[PDB]
């Protein structure tokens, strides 16, 4: 048996909205400490790590550890059928043949019940060890998302140049080039912890997928060093976080 | 102009 | 001569929106008691019956009875050109060659005038006897519209199971299967069930989703079932009539 | 150096939106009296003339007159990266190689900077003679815009018929025919100045392009005479106007 | 399953 | 149908 219950179900809806365009399959590691998910996308250019801690749930119970092959497009399709205010419950048994999903309306006259097949997955694992970063930038996630959406009109790659002066996002293309500069402030603050100036380059295509996690968190952090992947991190309140990793260009 | 994968960084 | 006038024209816009994707042509029976429309869809699996009574128009005049061949998409295209608050008037004259649609804006500076040609249409009518039904469910039309949309992610057919105090909608496919259970509530937003005999039937979700195009017509929708008879999905154009959809079950 | 600053930047966003689908390239005539822009569409059936006076700006400065070949889709792409509340700044130098656009947010912890290249244009300009018009109609711009969209369901050409009663807009096609009648009111007013009845015919395709300027002005004015082009005029409040010219059919 | 027609349930009334 | 161009009405001031 595995059974976990979450009264703010929209969390899970948002999580799979944040995943489903990037990866088709992924394996869910259930333990008594919560849920971890890790997978690369088809190109092996990016990787995503998802954590959800036990005590962020209102009812968590795990008899012993599990690995659940889940097609995430399917799982999204199902979660779409959950109400915004539904209490969502996940359950799995001996068989681990299927994962069961329960949507209870808080009014109590509607209960939806879905059971999806769990495929069997080859597990190409990587270890994302947490590293040091020359520079780490914290900012409102909508602001970041808008940077990324804007510069996609301009080019296919963004250059992030961070000094203590402030952080700057740059792109160039056919039209010409564009630059957005943010500076450090007095919630919505922009704060920059800088140990060493960095200038790196990333594909904007991949970042626009990451910003799909925007509805999960008011704040986003970007972590960089020369010669290490970028970490774009969204914090799910009181429960866990969503980290996206992206390899720089050149 | 160039780019790699995420394999070349993590154990 | 025929002339009918409706001060809230949006009714007529929504009726069309509810029809034009399911059926492309149909015949309008005009009498002094109102308007009837009935037609099968091309596949002859579903049927639509529309009633709009005389006394729901603010001015109805039907000197001679009329049967008007109409392309419902053409009429839809025209009605897009009406505002939701236009006072909408339909008029047909002596020979019934064209149907005129007149839109009076409450802004008052505008009177729009449209005239579409009336085709000549062949009549395969059907007779729907009045029955009472094993199980009858009244529920919010939006809830129902969502049930239908959602389960279409799961499968291509739904199994409706109606019991003494709750109805269950079920579908299955490759992903897996899903089931939605509604119960009866503590008006428009209540869920109520009148059941003389439990029913469990199966229907094409494709067709139901055309039906739900009638959702903006009514806050509430009623479903009527008996074993071995078509389902009836009914929306009420309140005070004037209704839009009933009929659907043949599977296996 | 040339510098123009506009504290309500939305004005400019709306201009580009009002141009970019109709014409791809154009030359901006910069002068100490303001900005002029004029262009035909590829088919040479319509023309658009834009005037923006020096004194509608909050900071206008022009030492030399300038004529700037501009890709307008590019420029629109850029202004999309501006917020509605941003203070927008246009700048060009001695050299005039590129045009710079600077967006300051009311957030003001953010400054965006874009620079588009100036292509070289053979600018086929036209001379707009002063005429007087048989019939001149003033109406709410959204009302005119809805007239134009509505009749595009019916046919491809509209017939505008002006007598003292009011103007009648008509179109025909396979479905049938539609007629819309506006009369003069007791702003949101409809006023009709008629010196001699006109009956003219225009491509609705072009009108549906003109109506993209609706958000620039609550009111639109139409000027007609037999055998001269139609004028569709939107007034940019306090700054200038956007005039479209259209050649009648048959 | 098989899809049935309304012909099978309602008579052709002219 | 026939569409007239602005050439018939306006001079080319280039």
């Amino acid at each position: 048996m595995f059974e976990a219950r979450l009264v703010q179900g929209s969390i899970l809806k948002k999580v799979l909205e944040a995943l489903k365009d990037l990866i088709n399959e992924a394996c869910w590691d259930i333990s008594s400490s919560g849920v971890n998910l890790q997978s690369m996308d088809s190109s092996h250019v990016s990787l995503v790590q998802l954590t959800l801690r036990s005590e962020g749930f209102d009812t968590y119970r795990c008899d012993r550890n599990l690995a659940m092959g889940v097609n995430l497009t399917s799982m999204s399709k199902i979660l779409k059928c959950a109400g915004n205010e539904d209490i969502i419950t996940l359950r799995a048994e001996d068989n681990a043949d299927t994962l069961a999903l329960v949507f209870e309306a808080p009014n109590q006259e509607k209960v939806s019940d879905y059971e999806m097949k769990l495929m069997d997955l080859d597990v190409e694992q990587l270890g994302i060890p947490e590293q040091e970063y020359s520079c780490v930038v914290k900012m409102p996630s909508g602001e970041f998302a808008r940077i990324c959406r804007d510069l996609s009109h301009i080019g296919d790659a963004v250059v992030i140049s961070c000094a203590k002066d402030g952080v700057k996002f740059s792109a160039s293309g056919e039209l010409g080039n564009g630059n957005i500069k943010l500076s450090q402030t007095s919630e919505e603050a922009v704060t920059i912890e800088m140990n060493e100036p960095v200038q790196l380059t990333f594909a904007l295509r991949y970042l626009n997928f990451f910003t799909k996690a925007t509805p999960l968190s008011s704040t986003v952090t970007l972590s960089m060093s020369a010669d290490v992947p970028l970490v774009v991190e969204y914090k799910i309140a009181d429960m866990g976080h969503l980290k996206y990793y992206l390899a720089p260009k050149i | 102009s160039h780019q790699n994968v995420l394999s070349n960084y993590f154990p």
